[PDB]
């Protein structure tokens, strides 16, 4: 059933090198899901975050449809290993570092619906740039982006487009891995430009991030205060008993240094 | 406040080639894509192409490929277009569209120049041709060709030259009891003409 | 190729609800199009409305907005004023370029309706001569400022006059040969015409 | 089948000489399957009783492409998950007090799948907090009481004292 | 206590759609998953289809497929359900039953609604035609539901059964027995209270 | 396809020990059926008792307890109570839908046997003016609560046009229920059946 | 520039750097950015905190001369602080 | 199309591991376009940096010249994944 569908959509002349045919010789639309299993490793030095996700990929390869209409036939068959199909050659312009997972079986999944509707399906981990901003630096909040886009097909052969509905969804145990900040908002965009190749579609997931208070406000803003009030405790010593008093003052200082460094 | 100013209109014989600007104001200049739209008579707003200013990049419709040559000059602030090999179709008027998004293409448009006038035209100075015209109150007409009730309409374009009518109505009593007549004048030419309009 | 289709005018008063509509030839107005919105004020003045996915342009109003009802793109008015009195232009985005409409003349009324004077002129004597005939067909005192001359024709373009009321010429050129005739005015309802 | 592991963040298979694989096919047809993997999971802990806390950490199994008409997992009946006997050995700083085998079978939006969970508690080793953290801090606060017994006309000494302790607490802290 | 608390029953036209409501509270809602069950006269319980509230998805039974569509609204706590295309066969009590893990699916159920009784029928309100049953009455052709059956105007109490009412010609009817007598009907959605002497 | 049978109903005394079986067709219940129990008190009130691998919904009782007893799924209630009186429904798991079944009604004994009082009425001559004939069967006065109603037409058993009520209690915590016939009555009751006729 | 935020990209150039081997001659292209070092953060971070460490070995100057534990105190802090700093 | 074109191209003798003819015998000219994406992690210890970049390479292939003149043919056909090219 499912190996003989396949066998028909392949015996024939089909080349996965070959973009999927348009109606009106328009570009293939690519609609794209995203979903952020972990945001980790938040690195302000370099300036820089990692992040484990699965990228969604769809869309409309008619040479692919077996069923059609169908209603007598299932509804789509889920593509074995040894058949090739054409792809969206994604890739993202702001990652730095990036993994296919690939324990005992890749972790991919693609499905080829009656009508020629694909569906693909991989977990990718990336290591992203994420320029910060520090002005605020104890209190402050971040907004690190994923960029996605084609790299050989230009305008008119491929566009990418968000999901309808829920474009970016984030797994359950996210802000639960995520204990210095707080994910507070995410927002789902486009980054098509015009470059020196030509003009290339791209999409721009954002999530923002407000730094956790509670480590500055005992690490440093607490402990401090408690620096400065003891500088004070030497207002209550005789004048006449110096040694004491820039033995606090002195003292204090020193570990402000310290605490600061 | 930002601006895109064009240059100003231009005269050109066919066969040459000539380069109006938009010189862009009141923004980060590199920051926005600009477009060139042709707006001409004979048919509807055309669009030429664009051009990345930070980048440089070009795209063009398919059709100005070789007519149009978009480039820009950072340190003026200004965008430019090349026309080549200028002919008849040529004659329109040439606006210059910023793109909407900041250091990315965003696909709408902000603000428009006020578009620059380019006439590509090979007839030297030619007198007009007066032709009169004629059918409680009776209007009459009198036909401009090849160069109360005073209604001057538009002047079209026929075989690369100019021609209009104009129309006045009047009593039907002061006619043709009376001389209805129509000055033609032409200051390019030297040339006054009289029609007397006629049952 | 590929052609874009809009509404030749439309007519509203202030403080109603007007929607010009974009079509597109080869299919539906999908979101990959990017319907986009310009308005053209009097002496060539461009401004964009609407665009890309779903922003807009700085400053314009909220009563704009854009939607793809049915299945062509669509420009709301939603409590028309008198400054919105424009030429609308949507352009489609194919593949890779912009392919722009006929665009809409929208009218919002401010003096009542006037019919079209039309006088229908034969080619005079001195054009017979010339071997080449000419015919005129001079449209005077309509509101607002749209007609649609019906007979080698070429009509000239809408303008008002001194009482508001734009006005036109039409001209069918023939040859002497040819002319050895009839004008129709279609005007926002009736048809007047003349032999 | 064609198993991953939701949590997995990094993973390795061992293949030193021939692969470490082992696949049997028996008469009735029946497949075993035993793999080596090296894995880095997540493990979100919380640390609200930090010096004496228990986390607990998992390791989740289920099927990438196959939904739950094709494929389902299921624990072992007899002893689901073994530890190796040098296992505690090798794990100085904490204490594998328990262990359980779970299901996580869940329904997203690419389908239903089938989904197993082992979980293991660790226990934090309190004896180097104690040496580290809590004994020497109040050696440091028994020290501060000594000044309570120098003349009250010696405040040299007593700030000596008092300010030492105090800065020395801040850097243990630290 | 965890409750589910399904919208009021519904009466619609053949070819008409409608939308009943399962609103959940005394838990968090975005932690457990929602089922659908179909209770019809004709059959036993159908399943329709779940939905995870945290994740939008959604899987729905085959049979189902097309004529129903679970949603469901974070904000205020309540999943929906849509039915299309409403014919004679939708006519059921729906159920909706919470699945037991939290926030992973457990196949088995906690919490059901109290159900939402769906009626489709493209019928005429129309009075009773009373027949009398000798040797009870026969409410018959009367809709929509209900009628109530006193004996001699309300003496005769004792010994009164009143049956369940069935759909036989796309109009309710049901008969009661009882152990001169007349029996009263009377229909307020059309305010029809005729009476029947039981004669040999 | 699948289907899910059960004990068409079950009867037990306050404090023993009964138990129904889930079976289904296409083979012997295995774990990856996820067998469910399902509650269903008068009134429309349905709640979970056991399903998924071994686990049990927030406060199902410790006497309810679930096995795959033999080759189908068991539900064993060890120590019956009155409250326990009610419709049970099994749910298999297959592929990627539930399966219910017919359900079990389980009768707490609490009185004593009654045997049904059924009463059949001829088509009052009235209705048969409609050009229409309804017979009517009342069963009254019987328990447990759940009766079989199977027509007869000259011998042979009616197969089409019959529609029976559900079970329902009645003042006397008996059970009552009617069965009508469609044109233009024996009961099955604890093994026993009564019929009545006419010519 | 944005992702650079240690230094400032100030100059960049392109040229040859063809060079003749044992091999024989390779032709070879060099691109080349220039790197400023951001000084806010030297200002603050070792500048700054230096003068206050040496202003405040002043302020034992106007102790008076018979109390020099005080005066001890200071000078051998700040120059202690000092090694620290520079470490 | 496209894939015509492709196939036109290597269906005869064509050799990825020849350098591409010249037409005085001449060097392969390579045009060079690069583009700095990001330049992070600038060791001072180790003396290194880190960089992200685009590498442009232009060169001429008479051999894989389908359109010449073309001006009836697309300007530049993309290489699908299968086919060499001396690079
Ligand atoms: C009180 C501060 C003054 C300066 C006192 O400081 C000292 C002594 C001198 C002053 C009197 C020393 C100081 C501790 C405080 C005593 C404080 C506690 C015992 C605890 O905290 C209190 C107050 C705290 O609310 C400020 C309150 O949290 C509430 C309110 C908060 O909202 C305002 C809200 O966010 C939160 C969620 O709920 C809490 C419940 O209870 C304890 C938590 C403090 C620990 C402090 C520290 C732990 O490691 C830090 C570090 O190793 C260091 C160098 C110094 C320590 C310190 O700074 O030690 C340190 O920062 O006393
Ligand atoms: C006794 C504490 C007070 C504050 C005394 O502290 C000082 C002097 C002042 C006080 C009198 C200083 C302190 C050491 C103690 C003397 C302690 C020992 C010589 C040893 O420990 C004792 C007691 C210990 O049981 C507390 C006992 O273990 C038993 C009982 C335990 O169950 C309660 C059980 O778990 C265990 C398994 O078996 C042990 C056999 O014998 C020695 C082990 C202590 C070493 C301490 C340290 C080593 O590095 C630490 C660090 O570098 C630091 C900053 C301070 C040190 C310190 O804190 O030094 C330090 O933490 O005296
Ligand atoms: C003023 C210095 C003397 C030595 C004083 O030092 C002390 C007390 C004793 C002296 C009187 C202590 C010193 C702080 C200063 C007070 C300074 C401020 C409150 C702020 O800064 C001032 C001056 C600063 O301009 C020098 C000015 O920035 C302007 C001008 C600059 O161009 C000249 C230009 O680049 C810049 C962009 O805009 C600024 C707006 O405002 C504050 C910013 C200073 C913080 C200092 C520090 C923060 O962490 C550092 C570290 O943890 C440490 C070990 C010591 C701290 C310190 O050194 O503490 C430290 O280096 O006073
Ligand atoms: C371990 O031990 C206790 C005792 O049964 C239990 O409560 C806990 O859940 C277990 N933890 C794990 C991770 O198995
Ligand atoms: C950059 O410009 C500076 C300007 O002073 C000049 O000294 C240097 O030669 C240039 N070179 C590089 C590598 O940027
Ligand atoms: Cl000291």
């Amino acid at each position: 059933s499912d190996s003989k569908i396949l066998a028909h959509l392949f015996t024939s002349g089909y080349d996965f090198r070959v973009r999927p045919p348009t109606d009106n010789g328009g570009p293939v639309v690519v609609s794209v899901n995203m979903l952020l299993r972990t945001i980790s490793k938040i690195d302000v030095v370099n300036m820089e975050y990692s992040a484990q996700l699965t990228l969604r990929e769809s869309w409309i390869d008619k040479r692919l449809s077996y069923g059609v209409k169908g209603d007598g036939q299932p509804d789509f068959v889920i593509l074995t290993v040894g058949h090739q199909i054409w792809m969206p050659d994604t890739f993202f312009p702001n990652e730095k570092q990036a993994y296919k997972h690939t324990i005992d079986k890749p972790n991919v999944l693609i499905r080829i619906h009656n009508d020629g509707t694909v569906l693909y399906s991989v977990r990718i981990s990336l290591v992203l740039s994420c320029p910060m901003y520090l002005q605020y630096y104890p209190m402050d909040v971040q907004q690190c982006s994923i960029d996605l886009a084609s790299y050989a097909y230009t305008t008119k052969d491929i566009e990418y487009l968000w999901k309808e509905h829920s474009p970016l969804q984030l797994k359950v145990g996210l802000s639960s891995s995520l204990p210095s900040f707080q994910l507070t908002n995410t927002s789902t965009t486009y980054c098509t430009s015009v470059t020196n190749t030509g003009i290339y579609s791209c999409l721009r997931t954002t999530i923002q991030l407000k730094r956790e208070f509670s480590f500055y406000l005992l690490q440093l803003y607490i402990p401090s205060c408690m620096l400065v009030i003891v500088s004070w405790v030497s207002f209550w010593f005789d004048r006449t008993a110096i040694p004491a008093r820039v033995t606090l003052g002195v003292t204090t200082l020193l570990t402000m240094t310290a605490q600061s460094a | 406040e930002v601006q895109l100013q064009q240059s100003g209109p231009e005269l050109v014989r066919p066969g040459a080639s000539m380069k109006i600007s938009c010189k862009a104001s009141g923004y980060s200049f590199t920051g926005y894509t600009m477009n060139w739209v042709k707006q001409s008579h004979g048919k509807n707003l055309e669009w030429i192409g664009l051009i990345n200013p930070y980048n440089g990049g070009t795209s063009y419709n398919q059709k100005f490929k070789g007519k149009a040559t978009l480039t820009v000059d950072k340190s003026s602030s200004t965008a430019y277009m090349e026309l080549l090999s200028l002919t008849s179709e040529d004659s329109a008027v040439y606006y210059c569209a910023r793109d909407g998004d900041y250091y990315r293409y965003g696909r709408y448009f902000d603000y428009w120049g006020q578009g620059t006038t380019l006439t590509v035209s090979s007839a030297k100075t030619t007198p007009p041709s007066v032709y009169p015209l004629a059918p409680s109150m009776v209007t009459l007409g009198c036909l401009v060709k090849g160069y109360s009730g005073v209604h001057t309409f538009p002047a079209v374009l026929q075989s690369d030259l100019y021609t209009l009518s104009s129309s006045v109505t009047v009593p039907s009593s002061t006619w043709p009891s009376e001389t209805v007549t129509c000055n033609v004048a032409h200051p390019a030419s030297s040339t006054k003409v009289d029609k007397k309009i006629v049952p | 190729q590929a052609v874009v289709t809009q509404e030749s005018a439309l007519t509203t008063s202030p403080g109603e609800t007007v929607t010009l509509t974009c079509r597109s030839s080869t299919g539906a107005v999908t979101t990959i199009n990017f319907a986009n919105w310009v308005q053209e004020k009097p002496d060539h003045l461009f401004t964009g409305l609407i665009g890309g996915i779903n922003n807009r342009a700085p400053g314009v109003p909220a009563r704009f907005s854009g939607s793809l009802i049915g299945d062509k793109a669509a420009l709301t008015i939603t409590g028309a004023q008198t400054e919105d009195e424009a030429i609308y232009f949507c352009a489609l985005w194919y593949s890779n370029h912009w392919v722009f409409g006929g665009g809409t003349k929208l009218t919002v009324l401010g003096q009542p309706k006037s019919s079209p004077s039309v006088t229908l002129f034969p080619p005079s004597s001195e054009e017979l001569e010339t071997n080449k005939a000419t015919l005129v067909c001079t449209i005077t005192d309509f509101y607002p400022g749209v007609v649609t001359v019906d007979w080698g024709m070429e009509t000239t373009q809408p303008s008002k006059q001194s009482n508001n009321k734009y006005m036109a010429s039409s001209y069918l050129t023939l040859t002497a040969r040819a002319w050895e005739y009839s004008c129709q005015v279609t005007h926002e309802g009736h048809t007047v015409e003349k032999s």
